[PDB]
């Protein structure tokens, strides 16, 4: 019928297409099969159980929802309100300066993120503990403490991340007409009625669209980071449903109930996302 | 809220660049007058410099008796119109109309009644709780015009309003405007691209070519008695013709151009041309009939027709004379064709004429 | 934005708001001019709560320990090698793929889309993932490395929105004239998507550098082993042999400054292309370093 | 051709060795080159050189599917019989018996150290690494310290903690400063023995956090109640600042890096390595001098040195199935046991490192003058290395200084050494418990006891949860399982 | 070349709805047709169809004696003028020419007398060794124009070519268009939004509204006797008046209006009118006079001025009757208020009556 006359035309773009295709299909469809096969050995169903009764896991899970929590309020808006900060900026020098050096940390590596802060924060060496005692503050051994992890954690990563992050709502807030600024201007609108009543409103749904995004990674958040600098004293904050995934399957080699906890956290991204895109659809513009 | 504006020796310099040069142009209250001209010059940068949006490198510029210059434009009682859809797309077309007074908020009376006078004045009571997301662009316009005379301020600033709009709704709300201006009678400054909207529109037309301003006047003293060469070839449907042409001969009577074709002139006292002197001879197509002077006295031009495009009841037709070409309006049928000679009979009294390097009037 | 200036209320907004980005912009640069100077800085100061901001009697010496690394230089060259030709076999799937689905006329458009793009929200997982590359005979291997990930939706539907974003009279036109498919794609679409091309290949490139997990998971050989991987080792597990023990005192450079000089020399590429990238990415008013 | 080759043909195998999670091995050693020229075979090393923890590099490797030829390290011997009763060992008997004279003797000459390598079905899977001597571990202090600051050296565990309170209260060297730190050491895990100083054991044997025999009875000493008093005072001298806070960090580069610093005023460790910093640093720091001293007395009213120098420690190496070469491997490891082979393991490379002088191997003055201690030089060079090969004394007794051999005297005439040890012969059913459980129960050990030490948790207030989740973690399930041995083993 | 081209009952669907139905035009050789009317439509769909670039779902097209309908876009023998220039900005400006022709050989194509003659009729010289990139906007479509030429097909086919250029850009290439067919002479067709360039360069033009076609004809037969309400008020410079209307106790004889004003009509057989029938009477603004120049008194009205627009020796005046409006063109050199009531004539024989259901020409 249809279908063959259009293929014979358009063999050459199928051909481009197929082989994605197949990369998509090894690389990342089949491991949903082995997902389905390691679900039983060694049904099933039962360390489901193992998972649901333990004094280790259920506190990775505890501990990956306040993560949550904390990434998500201190860490999501901070791009936003860099990219306001900046785009209020006279004088293109010196925005520029601002710019470069505010860009730069995400080009830094995790490893050598995680290096910076074992560095600063190492007792009677870093930096930070010298400052801290030239202030008379005494000292605090930062790593060693389940205190400060999750502190630590958000600052190193917002350092690294707002601005690369900022970017985007940056150049979201760069694309709006100068008409709708300007005619508040001959209203006389000040800057935050400005940044309250247009701005805002006006990128609104691009950190929504980036708001689900951010929600469906969100189980996931700082697990390269987590299984870097988690000390055994802080094992118990550290631990996140990844971490816990890695160690007792990749390194304690129980892919089983790894692999368990893996289906768990891919189904509650899905259907935390899936109602992220709900509510960011039916109350904003389009959606993902 | 009926206010003169004064704006003398004003000079925007960007980068040391100066794009308008000492631009001088007094308003009378209530007075219609449109800035036009060729894309680039500061046409848009002066309403902007009376606007505020825009700062004042030289000259000053003043409403009534107040210099507007270190003011704010919130404070200079302007409002103005600009050409791309300044309304915001998440609130509703009141919510767009009362924006600006609800930037200071108080009295929702105010606001209610205003709103409510504005768009029985614009029409814009069904759309009041319609959204910009589905709207049309004239609309959009309406609803922006909404903003600018909610302000109910002493100056109205448009800024190429109906560029964006298709040639429909220009001639649609251009009628519109004039209609508008009939009922406030606010005075109002008016910048276009368009000659059309500056013809119809304006009680006077300024014209700015490279941010100098060019000559000023009503329309039909622009459109009878042009400055130069250049505002002759700016106004009118079709441009005036402008060719280059000599004299000799004889001075004060005839003037010859291209070809060998030969004109008789209209005494027109107060004129002392040379004899010989370099001269650029134009007439407007509406001035220029085929064989319709029945035998006129003066022996008009000779051409061969070029190309022939039907309009409508009227055609145009392109006539070559010699190296250069002229274009003449026409009946609707004229056989005519391409390559056949034909004669253009010209009209005595509506013939201009400029000099080759000055390029005033100079007759 | 305009420039009004004028009014109080923002001037002191404006200037409180450039007080406060800059503060935070300090904040950001402090570390790394930090662990430069620290690292040109001697192993004593630096233990004795000396240095900060500038060095105070340098060293170079702990340079001098990197730079007699064997590892570290080998791990730098996988690190060059899996950026290079893992950015390259990134391309190679994700431009004409996308371009293929980029085209309207397909009729597995709908169901291809949604094979990509389901990738995103569900994954199978990180075990399952290393098992299937268990399966697949690509542990302990480059090409694994290479191969392994060479895709992501995400520059997919990027790469194919900014492909859609393009005139169809191009592609029209060169069907008018001949051209069919694949000698359109290189004579026309591809130098028209030039940008795209760039923030890809920077995404995948920053992708490959920065790499550190699925790099020291998939591989065993030291010698294929990513400058990040070692990094690893010697960074933030700071556990070291008698040797380099008995080196500390012999020496005079610490370990800190041995650190910071890795991290240093780690960094530095890094630094240097970073404003050839930035000045492409903005050209114009700031936009950004994309 | 050489007297030494096991085999006549080249042979390059494929060994995965990593250990105390520092080193790998290295065909390019040395001493392995040495090897190679000697037995005519060629180590290959199989490892990820950037990987950090051994243990789970073995596992990984285990895990992997893909066997190599020979498997080193150290802390494998429990390993080494989970593996080897599953198969993925060969069983060396019949080819120690046939091909390995020098090994056969050695279990025939030494029959106890046979038997704590013995799998419950008796069974050697792995060639073990025999150090020889007496002694291992000794009390060391600053000498000058305890004169500027005009304090007798401490007798008993007052005075000890009068001392460190004056090290870090009061300036000890004299740089101003209140930086230095009393109490250091390259093992965390000694930061348990302090216990001692209140009576209580961090350990049965040489082994950390090992088990031990109390009239008869098998006991572990963290999980006695007398553990947590010394506990809750080993806390409060971390607390005070008398413990190194990186303690459990900081380990290798310790000693290299507080007394090189200056900072440290105490520390356990060894002898000869101890003692070849007052040689070596001297130069650096002018007023050092660090010397031996007994044991403090105790709240016990006793004098307690709890390590003791074990043989046949749990490391060495093992032949996997898919060696293919058993023979030329086990005479390769009977090469270990020969004196060329201890010469090469012990003493570095002839020529480099050492000279044949009158039937003996002697270190070059180029080993001895270093400043870096030799057993480090020789870790670096591929030698003293967890391998199969049998220690020799002798290789220690030349860089031990006159102090420090006076110190080791001191300390066997006065018997502060405290019996090491053995172990316990386990059947195949009652062994399981102790493999699966034991590691996950000292893990978890360590980590409580690491919580208590830099304070994160309060000692007292969770002991009984402490107690509640040993006894669930199958700590004790172990113990019934050892008496279960013991019981069965000696009687009157 | 020089070949006719025939469309018959060409049809395209889009899933359940259909775009275009039943189209059937026959095209002359060297024959100008143009297409003309709203956005949407299927005109662009039509022209795409006969490029090839697009899908026949049904009917048959053919030029000459190959039936296109199946076939390759290369051997179609047909070369297009897209709206988006569709020149590439990386190649040269005469590498873009010989694009399509680089594919098919090299030198003995010569390339020389092609490119020559091209750049010859488009006027470039210099713009030979150039990059569209640095182009203006109607030079890129000339050089467009100048691609599509260079094929040498056997028609030409103009997709919307100046949509993007201005007014005095677009009357430019519009005559030049002209003169280029007038010229080289091969069949074309041509789809356009605007009705001028569809009045001026067609030798045939077709309306089509959303739907099939709408009418045929030449461009005065178009102005002069409209199909329906559409096409009257689609075509002429103003749009053409249409105000309700009705008839009451004569039907031939008598027209009645809004205000009370009544018109009486020519007989002009072939009408077949109806007494009581409801109407939408329509007139050119040309048609429309003020009060008695000639007349008389039987073809009158009377209304009161709304607007008047001075558009230059000319002048738009806009007159309300009843409730609703009609425009009217006057001299622009009287003097008019507004306000006050007028008089106008209206010319007998150009009027016109439609249908207020139907909609179709009735008289
Ligand atoms: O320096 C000496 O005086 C000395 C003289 C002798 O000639 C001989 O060289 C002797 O070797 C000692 C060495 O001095 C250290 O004390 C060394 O410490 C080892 C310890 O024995 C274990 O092997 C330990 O294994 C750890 C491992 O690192 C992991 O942490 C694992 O998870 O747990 C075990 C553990 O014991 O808990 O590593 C220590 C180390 O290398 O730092 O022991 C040797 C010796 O031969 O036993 O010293």
């Amino acid at each position: 019928e249809r279908l063959w006359k259009d293929i014979k035309r358009d063999w050459l773009l199928y051909a481009m297409l197929l082989p994605t295709i197949i990369w998509f299909l090894i690389f990342l469809y089949k491991p949903m099969i082995g997902l389905q096969m390691a679900f039983k050995q060694y049904i099933g169903f039962d360390h489901f159980v193992t998972l649901f009764q333990s004094e280790q896991f259920i506190r990775a899970i505890k501990n990956t929802l306040t993560l949550s929590g904390l990434s998500l309020l201190f860490g999501f808006p901070m791009p936003i309100l860099l990219a306001l900060m900046i785009n209020e900026v006279y004088s293109k020098g010196y925005r520029k300066a601002v710019q470069t050096i505010v860009y730069l940390p995400h080009f830094i590596s995790i490893v050598i993120v995680a290096g910076l802060v074992v560095t600063f924060l190492s007792p009677s060496t870093g930096v930070v503990n010298n400052m801290l005692s030239w202030i008379g503050l005494d000292r605090v051994y930062f790593l060693t403490q389940p205190e400060w992890f999750r502190p630590i954690y958000i600052s190193s990563n917002i350092w690294k991340e707002a601005g690369f992050d900022s970017i985007v709502y940056l150049a979201a807030i760069m694309s709006i007409n100068p008409a709708l600024y300007e005619s508040a201007q001959v209203d006389g609108a000040t800057r935050w009625q400005m940044i309250t009543r247009i701005t805002l409103p006006c990128i609104v749904p691009t950190i929504a669209v980036l708001l689900v995004i951010r929600l469906g990674h969100i189980l996931e958040v700082g697990f390269e980071y987590i299984i870097l600098l988690y000390q055994p004293t802080t094992y118990e904050t550290a631990d996140v449903i990844s971490t816990y995934i890695y160690r007792l399957g990749l390194q304690g080699a129980r892919y089983d109930i790894a692999t368990a906890a893996g289906i768990f956290n891919a189904v509650v991204a899905l259907v935390i996302v899936l109602f992220a895109n709900h509510m960011s659809r039916r109350i904003t513009k389009t959606g993902v | 809220m009926v206010a003169s504006v004064s704006i003398q020796n004003v000079v925007k310099r960007y980068d040391k660049t100066t794009v308008v040069h000492g631009v001088s142009l007094d308003i009378e209250p209530g007075e219609f007058v449109v800035l036009v001209g060729p894309s680039g010059c500061g046409k848009s940068t002066t309403l902007r410099m009376v606007a505020g949006l825009e700062e004042i490198s030289g000259g000053t510029i003043r409403i009534d008796g107040r210099v507007i210059n270190d003011l704010a434009p919130k404070d200079r009682d302007v409002a103005m119109v600009f050409q791309n859809y300044a309304l915001y797309p998440h609130l509703n077309v009141r919510d767009n109309i009362s924006f600006g007074l609800r930037l200071k908020r108080t009295k929702k009376s105010v606001i209610d009644a205003a709103v409510k006078t504005a768009a029985d004045i614009l029409g814009l009571q069904p759309l009041l709780e319609r959204k910009p997301s589905d709207l049309s662009g004239g609309q959009r316009q309406r609803v922006a015009m909404g903003r600018a005379i909610v302000r109910d301020p002493k100056v109205f600033l448009f800024d190429q309003p109906l560029s964006n709009l298709d040639a429909k709704l220009r001639t649609q709300m251009r009628a519109e405007i004039k209609r508008l201006h009939q009922r406030l009678g606010t005075t109002v400054i008016y910048v276009t691209h368009d000659q059309v909207e500056a013809m119809t529109l304006a009680d006077r037309i300024v014209v700015m070519r490279d941010g100098l301003i060019e000559q000023i006047g009503k329309p039909m003293d622009l459109f009878l008695h042009p400055a130069n060469t250049f505002v002759a070839s700016f106004i009118g449907s079709p441009p005036m013709n402008l060719m280059p042409a000599r004299i000799a001969v004889d001075s004060t009577q005839h003037v010859e151009l291209n070809g060998g074709n030969r004109i008789s002139l209209l005494p027109r006292a107060g004129t002392h041309l040379a004899p010989g002197q370099e001269v650029v001879f134009g007439i407007r197509p509406e001035d220029v009939t085929l064989d319709g002077v029945e035998g006129s006295e003066r022996a008009q031009i000779k051409a061969t027709v070029d190309i022939v495009e039907p309009l409508g009841s009227e055609s145009i037709l392109h006539a070559t004379v010699g190296d250069h070409s002229l274009v003449v309006k026409v009946g609707g049928l004229n056989e005519v064709h391409p390559g056949d000679p034909v004669t253009l009979h010209v009209d005595l009294t509506r013939v201009h004429l400029f000099d080759a390097q000055s390029q005033a009037s100079i007759y | 934005l305009a420039t009004p200036f004028y009014s109080r209320s923002d001037r002191i907004f404006g200037i409180v708001n450039a007080v406060l980005l800059g503060i935070f912009a300090l904040c950001a640069l402090y570390p790394i001019i930090y662990i430069f100077s620290m690292s040109i800085s001697s192993g004593a100061a630096v233990t004795q709560g000396r240095v900060f901001l500038l060095p105070v009697d340098i060293d170079f010496s702990a340079y001098g320990r990197v730079l007699h690394d064997k590892l570290f230089w080998t791990s730098y060259a996988n690190t060059i090698f899996y950026t290079v030709f893992g950015v390259v076999t990134s391309l190679i799937f994700i431009v004409p793929g996308a371009y293929a689905l980029s085209k309207p006329r397909i009729r597995g458009r709908r169901v291809f889309g949604f094979i990509i793009a389901f990738t995103m929200w569900f994954n199978a997982g990180m075990i399952p993932f290393f098992l299937n590359m268990r399966d697949l005979g690509l542990l302990d291997n480059r090409f694994g490395i290479l191969i392994g990930f060479a895709c992501n939706a995400f520059n997919i539907i990027l790469m194919r929105n900014y492909f859609e974003s393009i005139s169809a009279s191009f592609e029209e036109a060169a069907r008018m004239d001949g051209a069919n498919d694949l000698q359109i794609l290189w004579k026309v679409y591809i130098p028209l998507a030039k940008p795209a091309l760039a923030t890809i290949t920077l995404l995948c490139a920053i992708s490959r550098w920065n790499g550190y997990f699925w790099a020291m998971v998939l591989l065993r050989a030291e010698e294929k082993i990513p400058l990040q991987v070692y990094l690893k080792k010697t960074i933030v597990d700071l556990n070291v042999n008698e040797e380099f023990a008995g080196a500390l005192l012999t020496n005079s450079y610490s370990m800190e400054t041995v650190v910071g000089a890795i991290i240093v020399m780690s960094i530095i590429p890094v630094i240097i292309v970073y404003p050839v990238v930035q000045k492409y990415f903005t050209k114009g008013v700031m936009l950004g370093g994309v | 051709k050489e007297a030494t080759w096991v085999t006549d043909k080249p042979l390059t195998l494929k060994i995965h060795m990593h250990f105390r999670d520092k080193w790998v091995w290295d065909e390019n050693w040395p001493v392995a080159k040495e090897s190679f020229r000697l037995t005519n075979v060629k180590l290959q090393s199989v490892a990820n050189k950037a990987a950090t923890n051994s243990q789970e590099q073995f596992n990984l490797m285990m895990a992997s599917g893909d066997l190599p030829d020979v498997v080193g390290g150290d802390n494998l011997k429990d390993k080494f019989i989970q593996y080897g009763q599953e198969g993925a060992f060969v069983p060396l008997n019949k080819l120690i018996d046939q091909y390995a004279p020098h090994i056969k003797a050695f279990f025939k000459s030494h029959p106890e150290v046979e038997r704590a390598i013995k799998a419950p079905d008796g069974n050697i899977y792995f060639i073990p690494y025999v150090p020889d001597g007496v002694v291992a571990r000794g009390y060391f202090i600053r000498e000058d310290w305890l004169k500027k600051l005009n304090l007798k050296p401490p007798q008993n565990i007052d005075e000890l903690y009068t001392v460190l309170k004056a090290f870090k209260e009061k300036d000890p060297n004299g740089n101003g400063k209140a930086d230095e730190v009393p109490f250091i050491d390259r093992h965390p895990d000694e930061v348990f023995r302090l216990v001692n100083f209140w009576g209580a054991r961090s350990s049965g044997s040489d082994n950390y956090m090992d088990f031990y025999i109390d009239n008869g009875r098998v006991k572990h000493p963290w999980a006695e109640t007398a553990f947590r008093d010394g506990m809750k005072h080993v806390a409060q001298w971390y607390k005070e600042g008398l413990i190194d806070k990186e303690i459990f960090t900081r380990k290798a580069r310790a000693r290299e890096q507080m007394f090189g610093g200056n900072l440290g005023g105490f520390t356990h460790d060894w002898f000869a390595s101890t003692m070849t910093f007052n040689e070596g640093l001297a130069k650096t720091v002018p007023g050092f001098k660090l010397i031996p001293i007994a044991p403090p007395t105790n709240s016990k009213g006793q004098r307690w040195e709890e390590d003791s120098r074990q043989k046949v420690r749990p490391d060495g190496w093992a032949i996997t199935v898919k060696n293919k070469n058993p023979v030329e491997t086990i005479k390769f490891f009977d090469f270990y046991f020969s004196r060329p082979g201890r010469d090469i393991s012990n003493f570095g490379v002839p020529g480099v490192t050492y000279d044949i002088k009158n039937g003996k191997a002697v270190f070059k003055d180029s080993v001895l003058k270093s400043p870096q201690p030799v057993n480090n030089q020789l870790y670096d060079m591929g030698a003293q290395i967890p391998i199969g090969f049998w220690q020799d004394y002798d290789y220690e007794r030349q860089w031990t200084t006159p102090e420090a051999q006076a110190g080791i005297d001191m300390y066997v005439k006065g018997k502060y050494v405290m019996p090491g040890f053995e172990g316990v012969n386990m059947t195949r059913e009652e062994r399981a418990i102790y493999d699966k459980y034991w590691a996950d129960v000292r893990t978890y050990m360590y980590e409580m006891g690491q919580a208590w030490v830099m304070g994160t948790k309060d000692v007292d207030k969770t002991w009984d949860e402490y107690q509640r989740q040993l006894k669930l973690r199958g700590l004790y399930q172990v113990l019934q399982m050892m008496q279960q041995a013991y019981d069965r083993q000696y009687k009157n």
